[PDB]
């Protein structure tokens, strides 16, 4: 009765974090398993096991962007990492609003079961990522799974909102001693601002998802032709959404990458305010453009033009954020460990996603390359590349600390090879497919795209065998029968570290602190 | 209670924690691998 | 100190009975309605029928 | 014009929209391969010669000055490069200084097609109106294309303007032929226009760049380019 | 001996919403038909306008509410 | 100056009582025991039975 | 106490009302589905969720009154803390009903060939702007002068006029809420009609739904000040009160402006 | 280790691979322009037969 | 160290990934089919050869690809 008191009771921030960390790591297999059906699917052209209803295949690939968009990297940027590792850091007792924290993470888990019973009704939600209305109208599905699934939409967005705003609170008022703003490290600064994308955006989305559910059920006119009402409405609102939905999931990974690398390279973060700055810009910027997702839709000339320049300003500060991780690494002293080496894999693919992002933003560019293959793969080498593998650096990097044990070295490096070449070599052809012209969601594809997608099909299998591999660094770290010591890491032996949370203990005792630090601050 | 204890997990204390910790991990991957596969199977056996 | 008070509660009394007169003229009007517009495509829609279905709520 | 095996980059093109675009990418590419190649170069060298067995010693600086500046304002310049062409792709594209030729509405229905060439009747209801069904697998000759050939295709007189006005009827769609390098949305409310003009004869695929129902991409788009000529009997031999 | 010619290209509307072209060319052929009838050659081109434009279901459509009397506008 | 229509010694008297205990903060009182271990226990049993059968009902496409 | 422990803020004990609101909201979503679509158990399954959340929320707020007001957990810090999140809470609000008034907006400013391309659309007999409406603001605007009456009354010392003024607020915001039900039911057009209708009806719909939640707030902070649980130095659920009643007053002169006075324009 | 050397090594290298990507762009669309120009003023034609 | 190990479990995976592209997508081991636009073998000749003449409804035979396939009538 203890252990339940202490696991669904507890308010104890760590243990929310550790809860959202197996949260994380279930949403995410579920995702795999989701893509590789999807691969198995395209794997050669006709019914593969499908065997029809492509209706089930529509339903796949929402199930499968919905799981890994929503459940496996916010549950574990922001809930995984933001939770231990935020008041940890910054310097300060149990987070500030307890409360809120637990509630929110115990709601994701029924939008999970709302999720799945959703793609389990009558026929399923065949509607893709972003519910278009017209599709999602009443006429065209009349099952339900479109309300599961906006409900499990409504769920998740109200958990997010508790957690940004406990978070913003927690950075504005719960900072130790003479630490002033400036002092506080890039983690706590990617969430911070990540937070306050998290509080701004998310209620639009839930705003025009409640106008599509009033829309279906109870049989108002907000996305019906006839009356007014055009669905470009609902295109605007979700992807004023969607847009700082995205320059979400990636700021954290910037910041655990900037810890990283500060970490690594025996001297901290050049540029410390100009990574403070471009990071606010990245967050404010990320607003102002919202249309970029639709060039092809009608919009009149003015507005794609303005959007182009929306485009190419936010394109800037990443620049800024990339050239001054490389600069910070002119110090020396390197030494390749595996989260360095996941920092480094970061970077290098989150460039090439990036200058495809740059090709996509023009207007024309977008005409001709509009739902097309190109996208996926811009967004899968951005969003999978950049956020999962700052997803494992920081993993690694602070399995060094949760658990208290430490994973076997050659396996770390074994994992990271195997998950690099396999996700690298299945989303390059997706470049060319959509360079040749095969449009985006079919089950099927003429004969022509046949070469391609027999050799992106034989890249899943490699990241599942990564995954797996995962896994069993994960167990025969939790079973390793060898503490943390000096031989093995060189981290959490520091008498002196640029981050607080290496210097305490090998897992925080309960309060994480004893007694709080403190600041010299000269100058008397 | 373990409040008060130098370690929050002190994990190394329960019964060889070796099966203990097999079985979790698997269960989780079964978990993982299990629904979505059992939706597509529901589907079919569906109409 | 009290003066603040003194003053928000005179001006917030005339804000009551200034509302109770309009309630009072508001109120005795009968309200008769005009005609019912012709059914033009847009007015009376049912995508789907209410749970409750046949007429609106509050009607 | 239609789709390759084992093909690198964009198919042919039969539209000066599809010439612009070309040029547009190659020049966005030049400049984004520079970008890429240089950032790859920096980040190798510094990671190899400062490789924990030449370099030890941290070095310690982390104040930057009249560098980061210069990133700042260098790719400022770049985006400035690679935004002239892009804008005036758009301003030379807007344009249309010439009357269109004829009027072709393309209605996306719900898993197939229609069209009307309308402007050829006396009378009010529509004469040359049609549908473009997707051929089925065993109703198919030994060479044409699988789930991209259609019914009684598009046809359009080659080397005069055109305007097509998307809509549809039922759900979201998109008219979208690569070749041509036409994308446009057909949403249930509006009437999109786009005014093309092709160059040379031939026939032109392509398929629908939208969530359909449920057999999207088996919704395709076939648009034949022929000789004024011919193009004049068979519209006086269909109405 | 086929005509080969279409509607113009409007200086009103140069976005693309030929949406609002055809209602306007409904709208101005509709007007010649109750103020003046037998301008019939202009009218005819207003008529050629619209039927080049408006699709076939909506102009059988706002036929049909023109003739029960719910049309919505002018 | 008046205080608000209470003794206010009320109020140090269940300052006392609750001061006074040594649970948890949601069982302090005997109003918590009979409400927060019976009502919201049974109130969660039943959700929880009545959710999983219209999930089941509805997946299945029966009772409508 | 505080010398041991070597901080002022706030360390909560283990509570499961996070978990039970969580499984009131699978309950309410669910039973909201079942209802939204003809099924056996829809009413009864929406009904006991939405109820349990009610439950769990009142325990909460229980648990949050017992603890500051007896056990004294609250410091200066953690009060100033509750202020920050409160704002942020707003905050969230306000960005809400602006993508509601951005529908509006979207939807009449060019209105489409299909309602004739003009606002509003001819048939639906907009409301006099002036009638009732006008009382409503009257109503809400005398409403926000006895918020800060009563405010006056807590900082001034004078305890006790405060929930006099807290009273005549209360009565206010219900004397609102039954003119809104008033025009709801005398309304010449439904939400099936077209945008017009339905976007009136959806943002008005959530404007009141505030009110009733507002409200229900100065209930609380009324009791409270009846009973003496506040006082001029510490008072935060008074402070939320009056600024979540300001944010409605606003949120309801932004309405009335451009629905009532611009949309029947 | 020196910067500015390795600064414009990068620059150098980068200009070379743009100049590679441009002349294989000029040769396309010098490919494109005589194909045009003869479809108009030469023997190709585009109908078989 | 451990650049052996490494490289060997590289390969390894590659292994496995192809076994179980084979058994899902050669054999499927997981039930499906094949169209009878590749399974003929002479289908592509045939594209191919239509490539070079593509019939049309209304005209005589015309290309297809002519820029990037280098195939045009001549004179006539
Ligand atoms: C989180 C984002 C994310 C991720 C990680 C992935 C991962 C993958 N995706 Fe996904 N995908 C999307 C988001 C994502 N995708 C979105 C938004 C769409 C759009 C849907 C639509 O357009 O409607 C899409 C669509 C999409 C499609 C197109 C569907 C269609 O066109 O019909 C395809 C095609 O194969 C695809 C493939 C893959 C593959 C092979 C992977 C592989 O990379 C599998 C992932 C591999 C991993 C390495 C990640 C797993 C990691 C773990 C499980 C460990 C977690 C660790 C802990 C938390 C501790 N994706
Ligand atoms: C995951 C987060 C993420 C990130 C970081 C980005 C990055 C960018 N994205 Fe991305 N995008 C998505 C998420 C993301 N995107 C998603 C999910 C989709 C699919 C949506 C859908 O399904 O419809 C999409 C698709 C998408 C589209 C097409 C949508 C459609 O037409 O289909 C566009 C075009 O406007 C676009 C724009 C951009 C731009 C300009 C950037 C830029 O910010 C990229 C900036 C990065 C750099 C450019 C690299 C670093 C810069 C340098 C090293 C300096 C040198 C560079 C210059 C010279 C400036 N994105
Ligand atoms: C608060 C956090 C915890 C909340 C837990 C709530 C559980 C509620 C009960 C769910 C339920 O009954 O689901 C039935 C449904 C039943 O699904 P079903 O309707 O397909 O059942 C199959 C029935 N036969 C065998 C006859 C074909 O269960 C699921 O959907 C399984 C979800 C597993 C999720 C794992 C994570
Ligand atoms: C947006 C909607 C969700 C509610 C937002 C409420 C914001 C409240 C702001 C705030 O700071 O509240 C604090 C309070 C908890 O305070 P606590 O963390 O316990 O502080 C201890 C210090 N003494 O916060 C609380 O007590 C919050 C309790 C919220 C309970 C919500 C239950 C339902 C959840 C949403 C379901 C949606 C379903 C839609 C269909
Ligand atoms: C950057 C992010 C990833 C972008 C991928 C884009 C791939 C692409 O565009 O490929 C198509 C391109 C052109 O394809 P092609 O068949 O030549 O013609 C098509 C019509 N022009 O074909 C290619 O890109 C194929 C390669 C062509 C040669 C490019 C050389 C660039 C690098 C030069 C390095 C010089 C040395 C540096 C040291
Ligand atoms: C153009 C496409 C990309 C081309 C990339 C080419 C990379 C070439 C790398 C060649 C390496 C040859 C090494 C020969 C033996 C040298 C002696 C030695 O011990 O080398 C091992 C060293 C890693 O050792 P280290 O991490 O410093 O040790 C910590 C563990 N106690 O090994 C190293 O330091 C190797 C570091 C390689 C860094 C590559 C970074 C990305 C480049 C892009
Ligand atoms: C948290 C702990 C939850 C423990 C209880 C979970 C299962 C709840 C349950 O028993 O649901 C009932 C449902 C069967 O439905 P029932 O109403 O019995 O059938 C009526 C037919 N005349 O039971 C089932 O359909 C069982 C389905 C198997 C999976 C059970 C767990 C699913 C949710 C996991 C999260
Ligand atoms: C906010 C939602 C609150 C819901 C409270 C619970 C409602 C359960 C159903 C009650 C019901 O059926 O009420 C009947 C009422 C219409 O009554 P009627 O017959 O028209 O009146 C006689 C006058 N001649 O009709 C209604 O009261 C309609 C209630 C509709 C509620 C829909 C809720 C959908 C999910 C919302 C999630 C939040
Ligand atoms: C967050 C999720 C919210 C989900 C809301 C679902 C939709 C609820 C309203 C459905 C529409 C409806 O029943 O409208 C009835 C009525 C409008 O009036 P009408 O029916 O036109 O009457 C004719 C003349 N009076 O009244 C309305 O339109 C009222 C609109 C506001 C409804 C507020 C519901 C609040 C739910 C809170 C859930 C918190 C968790
Ligand atoms: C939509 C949901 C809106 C939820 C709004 C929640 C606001 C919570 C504000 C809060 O946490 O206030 C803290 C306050 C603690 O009281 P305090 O002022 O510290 O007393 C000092 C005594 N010496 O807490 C209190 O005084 C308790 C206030 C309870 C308010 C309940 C509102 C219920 C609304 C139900 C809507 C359905
Ligand atoms: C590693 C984990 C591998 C798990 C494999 C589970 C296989 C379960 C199974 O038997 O699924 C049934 C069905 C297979 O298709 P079936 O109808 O048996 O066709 C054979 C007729 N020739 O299954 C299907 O039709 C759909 C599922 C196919 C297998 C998916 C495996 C995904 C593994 C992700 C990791
Ligand atoms: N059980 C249904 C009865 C009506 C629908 C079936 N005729 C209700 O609820
Ligand atoms: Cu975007
Ligand atoms: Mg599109």
């Amino acid at each position: 009765m203890t252990n339940p008191v202490r696991w669904l009771f507890s308010t104890n921030h760590k243990d929310i974090g550790t809860l959202y960390f197996i949260f994380g790591a279930i949403a995410g297999v579920m995702g795999t398993c989701f893509s590789v059906l999807i691969r198995m699917e395209l794997a050669r052209p006709g019914d593969q096991i499908l065997g029809g209803n492509h209706q089930l295949y529509n339903v796949l690939i929402t199930a499968h962007a919905f799981l890994m968009i929503f459940f496996m990297v916010m549950p574990a940027m922001i809930g995984g990492f933001g939770n231990w590792f935020v008041p940890i850091l910054i310097g300060a007792p149990d987070m500030a609003f307890p409360r809120l924290n637990n509630i929110s993470f115990w709601l994701l888990p029924p939008s999970l079961l709302l999720l799945l019973s959703s793609a389990l009704v009558e026929v399923g939600s065949g509607t893709g990522w972003t519910v278009y209305p017209p599709l999602s109208g009443i006429t065209s599905h009349s099952g339900g799974a479109v309300d599961l699934a906006i409900f499990s939409l409504h769920l998740s967005g109200v958990s997010s909102i508790l957690g940004s705003i406990n978070f913003i609170t927690t950075i504005f008022n719960m900072r130790g001693p003479g630490m002033t703003m400036h002092r506080s490290p890039l983690f706590v600064w990617s969430v911070l601002v990540t937070a306050f994308l998290l509080l701004l955006s998310l209620p639009v989305l839930a705003g025009a998802i409640t106008m599509l559910l009033t829309d279906r059920n109870f049989n108002t006119t907000f996305f019906d032709p006839a009356g007014g009402g055009d669905p470009i409405l609902y295109q605007h609102l979700f992807w004023f959404f969607g847009h700082p939905e995205v320059y979400i999931l990636i700021l954290p990974g910037f910041g655990i990458i900037s810890h990283i690398v500060s970490t690594f390279s025996g001297k901290p973060v050049f540029g410390y305010l100009g990574m403070v700055y471009a990071m606010i810009s990245i967050g404010v910027l990320g607003f102002l453009v919202w249309a970029h997702h639709m060039f092809t839709v009608g919009l009149d000339v003015d507005t794609r033009a303005y959007f182009t320049a929306a485009t190419m300003i936010i394109a800037v500060p990443t620049g800024i954020k990339i050239f001054s991780w490389i600069a910070t690494m002119w110090g020396g002293s390197i030494q390749y460990k595996t989260p360095m080496l996941f920092a480094v894999g970061f970077i290098f693919l989150f460039t090439i996603g990036g200058l495809t992002g740059i090709v996509l933003a023009n207007s024309g560019l977008d005409i001709a390359l509009h739902d097309t293959y190109y996208v996926v793969a811009h967004f899968h080498y951005v969003l999978s590349m950049g956020a999962v593998f700052a997803l494992f650096a920081g993993f690694y990097y602070w399995v060094g600390k949760i658990f208290g044990r430490t994973y076997p070295e050659t396996l770390g490096q074994i994992h990271f090879w195997i998950t690099f070449f396999g996700v690298n070599l299945t989303f390059f052809p997706m470049h060319f497919l959509g360079l040749s012209g095969m449009p985006r969601r079919i089950p099927d594809y003429p004969d022509a795209y046949a070469g391609w997608n027999a050799l992106s099909s034989f890249g899943s299998y490699i990241s599942v065998v990564g995954i797996c591999c995962f896994f069993v660094v994960v167990t025969i770290t939790s079973t390793s029968g060898n503490n943390i010591t000096r031989a093995n890491i060189p981290w959490a032996v520091e008498q002196n570290s640029t981050t607080l949370e290496w210097l305490v203990q090998s897992p925080p005792a309960f309060h994480t602190f004893g007694e709080l630090p403190a600041i010299k601050e000269t100058k008397s | 209670y373990y409040i008060h204890a130098k370690h929050m997990y002190n994990l190394d204390r329960m019964k060889h924690r070796g099966l203990k910790m097999s079985l979790a991990v698997f269960s989780a991957f079964s978990i993982g691998v299990a629904v979505p596969v059992y939706a597509v199977i529901f589907q079919q056996k569906k109409t | 100190d009290a003066y603040e008070t003194a003053k928000w509660e005179k001006i917030t009394y005339l804000g009551i009975v200034s509302c109770t007169g309009l309630a009072i003229y508001n109120l005795s009007k009968g309200h008769p309605h005009t005609e019912e517009p012709p059914a033009y495509p847009y007015l009376h829609i049912r995508n789907k029928e209410f749970p409750w279905g046949p007429d609106g709520l509050f009607e | 014009d239609a789709p390759e095996p084992w093909q690198l980059g964009f198919q042919d093109a039969a539209t000066p929209i599809m010439q612009g675009i070309m040029d547009l990418h190659h020049d966005i590419f030049f400049f984004l391969v520079q970008i890429a190649v240089f950032v790859l170069w920096v980040l190798s060298r510094a990671l190899w010669c400062f490789r924990s067995k030449i370099s030890p010693i941290p070095q310690r600086i982390v104040h930057g000055t009249t560098i980061e500046i210069l990133w700042t304002i260098f790719p400022s310049i770049i985006l400035m490069f690679i935004a002239i062409p892009s804008f005036t792709l758009l301003y030379s594209m807007d344009d249309v200084v010439v009357d269109p030729a004829i009027t072709i509405k393309a209605i996306g229905h719900q898993w197939y097609w229609s069209y009307e060439y309308s402007d050829y009747n006396n009378s009010d209801e529509q004469s040359l109106a049609f549908d473009s069904y997707m051929v089925p697998e065993d109703d198919l000759e030994l060479g044409q294309l699988r789930l991209l050939e259609v019914d009684n295709r598009v046809v359009v007189p080659a080397k005069t303007h055109l305007r097509v006005l998307i809509t549809s009827a039922d759900v979201l769609h998109s008219w979208a032929v690569p070749s041509l390098g036409v994308k446009c949305d057909a949403v249930p409310g509006r009437l999109n226009q786009i005014s093309t003009f092709i160059q040379r004869e031939g026939v032109y695929y392509g398929q629908c760049s939208e969530i359909c129902g449920t057999n999207h991409a088996f919704m395709p788009i076939v648009v034949e380019a022929v000789s004024t000529k011919d193009y004049g009997s068979w519209v006086s031999n269909q109405i | 001996e086929i005509k080969l010619e279409t509607a113009p290209a409007d200086f009103r509307f140069p976005t693309t919403n030929q949406t609002r072209h055809c209602f306007t060319r409904y709208i101005e052929y509709h007007r010649c038909v109750a103020a003046k009838g037998e301008g019939a050659s202009e009218c005819d081109k207003f008529a050629k306008y619209y039927r080049s434009l408006c699709p076939g279901e909506w102009i059988d459509r706002w036929n049909e509410q023109r003739e029960n009397g719910t049309f919505p506008g002018p | 100056s008046e205080p608000p229509f209470r003794p206010r010694e009320k109020l140090i008297e269940k300052q006392k009582h609750f001061q006074s205990v040594h649970k948890h903060t949601y069982l302090k009182g005997p109003y918590d025991k009979i409400t927060s271990v019976a009502i919201p226990l049974a109130l969660a049993a039943s959700s929880l039975y009545l959710i999983g059968r219209g999930i089941y009902n509805m997946s299945h496409g029966i009772g409508k | 106490m505080i010398e041991s422990q070597r901080h002022s803020y706030h360390l909560v004990d283990p509570s499961p009302w996070p978990i039970s609101g969580s499984l009131g909201a699978l309950a309410t979503t669910v039973g909201g589905v079942m209802y939204m679509h003809s099924f056996q158990g829809g009413a009864t399954l929406l009904s006991l969720g939405l109820i349990f959340i009610l439950y769990t929320m009142f325990v909460w707020w229980r648990d949050v009154l017992r603890e500051s007001t007896l056990e004294g957990h609250h410091t200066k810090v953690v009060q100033l803390g509750l202020r920050y999140g409160f704002i942020l809470f707003i905050v969230s609000e306000v960005m809400f009903l602006f993508a509601f008034f951005w529908a509006f907006f979207h939807s009449s400013l060019a209105p489409t060939v299909e309602i004739g391309g003009i606002w509003p659309p001819l048939g639906i007999w907009v409301l006099d702007p002036w009638e009732i409406p006008f009382l409503n603001t009257l109503i809400l605007l005398s409403s926000g002068a006895a918020v800060t009456w009563a405010h006056h009354a807590i900082l001034a010392g004078k305890e006790k006029r405060a929930v006099y003024a807290l009273v005549a607020t209360v009565l206010l915001a219900l004397v609102f809420t039954g003119f809104q039900g008033m025009e709801y039911y005398q309304a010449p057009f439904t939400i099936s009609d077209s945008i017009y209708g339905s976007t009136f009806f959806l943002a008005t719909g959530f404007h009141g739904f505030h009110v009733i939640i507002g409200t229900l707030f100065l209930i609380i902070c009324g009791i409270r000040q009846y009973l003496g649980h506040l006082t001029k130095e510490h008072h935060v659920g008074f402070e939320a009160a009056a600024w979540y009643w300001h944010f409605v007053d606003v949120v309801w002169l932004f309405l009335f402006v451009s629905i009532y006075w611009w949309g029947g324009i | 280790p020196s910067v500015v050397k390795e600064i414009i090594i990068g620059i150098t290298l980068g200009l070379a691979a743009g100049s590679v990507w441009k002349m294989h762009h000029w040769n396309e669309q010098r490919k494109i322009r005589t194909f045009y120009d003869l479809l108009e003023k030469g023997e190709i034609g585009v109908v078989v037969d | 160290m451990s650049t052996k190990y490494i490289v060997s479990a590289i390969l390894g995976s590659f292994g496995i990934a192809w076994v179980c592209d084979y058994y899902v997508s050669e054999k499927k081991i997981f039930g499906g089919s094949t169209p009878g636009t590749i399974t003929n073998k002479e289908w592509g000749e045939e594209t191919d050869k239509k490539f070079q003449a593509w019939p049309r409804t209304a005209g005589p035979p015309v290309v297809v690809n002519p820029i990037t396939r280098q195939n045009f009538v001549v004179k006539s």
